[PDB]
């Protein structure tokens, strides 16, 4: 079966280099044009670079020409992406894709994530969003890298919970809120605690959210 | 690029079909890669810069924007649709075009 | 260089209905190297159609494509629940290989106006020197919404940031936050903080506001 498996992604600071690898199986690798395609968070697909059958011809998007280099090794059936002079905007999922003989990109790997940041690993600060329906929540501010998880009352409160996707702030740190709507009558009867876990920093915060 | 090839050709008694495959417009290129595909299996492929040396059943010559293909060794079971693929490989842009296919009739 | 423009941005439909997605290409190129891909959250793109009208391997028959020259369409004859996804077109006849911006096929439901809530910064946060003001728009449909921040009645620009959930699995609505970030210094300068929401389920904008303190 045709498989493509990317590797090498991770966190890197602007200005440095990273090499990605794509392992091809299940077809005669040398008989196909191969590509890298990327997808920045919340955005569409952007072709980055492609490479001819025998490796002689390399094609680049203007955005990466001069900084990224593509190569292939047809004896070990691997595609590479050498990324240099990385920038924040190069943060993306990087997919390896085969070109079918009729021209389309007929198989794709699952992708490998590249994060280009100057930020240091940092757990969030958690602040209350204080309250016949009431809304309340927790603001989960200034953490890096992703992800953070949020539950309410250790998982027992799920109805009406919305935990928003993170936003990357100008500072390079992420932020998100988790919110829940509840009976305004329950505000004096029940306790509402958000459980924030940011495993990259081994941090776990429980924050009680009270009226006033 | 638009690739043109004849809708139908008749192979000879001796199992040889010849037909042109042509592309337009004539973009600047130094290397043109031609593939014959049978509907997908690869019949032969070559790069022009007289071709198909890796493929005893295929030969071809390339002039202007037209390849004169010859496919030999054909038998009645080989009757089928043979697509011409043309690539303008370098310098960029890369271009690829698929012909609509030549139906080759072979009689034993 | 070939630019592709997809329309609509979002198609809103129910299972069993027909989806028609359009892709317009900058130039004709003498044949139709036009492909369509499906993408679900957290997954790689999947080839559906190529050469404008050919189905790729293992793709269900309800997917079809048509068109020529510059104008192409993807049709899902009778939508299935597994088909709500993002769809991209792509031209692959020349480098740079280029893609459309994507069309989201989402579940259609009735209009639902948002419930709107405003949150002042916490005292704990202000002690740290920054003030986050949050506006919540809860369980609304359709997705389109305008959130305008006004402070003392001046309109704000460049100091807010929005986030939206995916369509809810039970009620097919969206929820949205808008977060206004000010310095404590600037937060303390002003008095009226207000969030004004325009949405289809609201005859006229709703405003939620508080007075600092
Ligand atoms: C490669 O083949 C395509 C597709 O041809 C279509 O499918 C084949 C299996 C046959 O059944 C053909 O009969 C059929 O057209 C060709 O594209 C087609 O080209 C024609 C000619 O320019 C286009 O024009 C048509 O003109 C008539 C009369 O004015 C109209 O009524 C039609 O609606 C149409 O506009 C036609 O649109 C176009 N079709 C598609 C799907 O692209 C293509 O020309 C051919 N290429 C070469 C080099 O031969």
């Amino acid at each position: 079966q045709v498989q493509l498996v990317e590797s090498g992604g991770g966190v890197v600071q602007p200005g440095r280099s990273l090499r990605l690898s794509c392992a091809a199986s299940g077809f005669t690798f040398s008989k196909y044009v191969m590509h890298w395609v990327r997808q920045a968070p919340g955005k569409g697909l952007e072709w980055v670079t492609g490479i001819s059958y025998d490796g002689r011809h390399k094609y680049y998007a203007d955005s990466v020409k001069g900084r990224f280099t593509i190569s292939r090794d047809n004896s070990k059936n691997t595609l590479y992406l050498q990324m240099n002079s990385l920038r924040a905007e190069d943060t993306a999922i990087y997919y390896c894709a085969r070109t079918g003989w009729l021209g389309p990109f007929d198989y794709w790997g699952q992708g490998t994530l590249v994060t280009v940041s100057s930020a240091s690993t940092k757990g969030p600060s958690v602040f209350p969003l204080a309250p016949g329906t009431a809304a309340l929540g927790c603001l989960v501010k200034d953490y890096f890298p992703e992800p953070v998880t949020v539950s309410w009352n250790s998982g027992a409160l799920t109805s009406g919970v919305h935990t928003f996707p993170a936003v990357l702030q100008s500072s390079g740190l992420y932020s998100l809120s988790s919110v829940v709507t509840v009976p305004s009558s329950s505000l004096g009867t029940q306790t509402y605690i958000c459980n924030v876990n940011h495993k990259p920093s081994n941090t776990k915060v429980d924050k009680r959210v009270e009226p006033k | 690029i638009q690739v043109t090839q004849p809708s139908v050709v008749l192979a000879s008694s001796h199992g040889v079909a010849s037909f042109p495959c042509e592309y337009s417009p004539s973009h600047n290129t130094d290397e043109v890669r031609v593939t014959v595909l049978r509907q997908m299996t690869e019949v032969c492929a070559t790069t022009f810069t007289v071709g198909f040396l890796d493929y005893p059943f295929c030969s071809g010559t390339f002039n202007e924007s037209r390849v004169n293909l010859t496919i030999q060794g054909l038998r009645a079971v080989d009757t089928g649709l043979y697509l011409c693929k043309v690539e303008l490989m370098y310098p960029p842009p890369y271009f690829v075009g698929m012909g609509n296919g030549t139906q080759i009739y072979v009689i034993d | 260089e070939i630019v592709l423009t997809q329309s609509p941005g979002t198609l809103s439909l129910s299972p069993g209905e027909r989806a028609t997605l359009s892709c317009r290409q900058s130039q004709s190129v003498g044949w139709s190297p036009l492909a369509w891909y499906q993408q679900k959250p957290g997954q790689a793109p999947r080839l559906l159609i190529y050469g404008a009208f050919s189905r790729a391997t293992g793709i269900p028959d309800r997917f079809s494509g048509s068109g020529s020259g510059t104008d192409f369409t993807l049709t899902i004859s009778r939508l299935e629940p597994e088909d709500f996804a993002v769809y991209y077109c792509q031209q692959y006849g020349q480098s740079p290989w280029t893609f459309g911006q994507g069309t989201k096929v989402e579940i259609k439901r009735t209009v639902a106006a948002p419930s709107v809530f405003i949150f002042p910064p916490s005292d704990e946060q202000l002690k740290s020197g920054t003030a986050s003001v949050v506006c919540l728009l809860n369980n609304f449909y359709p997705r389109e919404a305008k959130v305008q921040w006004k402070v003392d009645n001046a309109l704000q620009s460049g100091n807010s940031q929005e986030s939206v959930t995916e369509q809810d699995s039970k009620d097919s609505t969206y929820s949205l936050s808008s977060t206004l970030t000010l310095s404590k210094a600037d937060y303390e300068k002003h008095k009226v903080y207000a969030c004004e929401v325009t949405h289809q389920g609201l005859s006229s904008p709703v405003t939620k506001s508080f007075n600092r303190g």
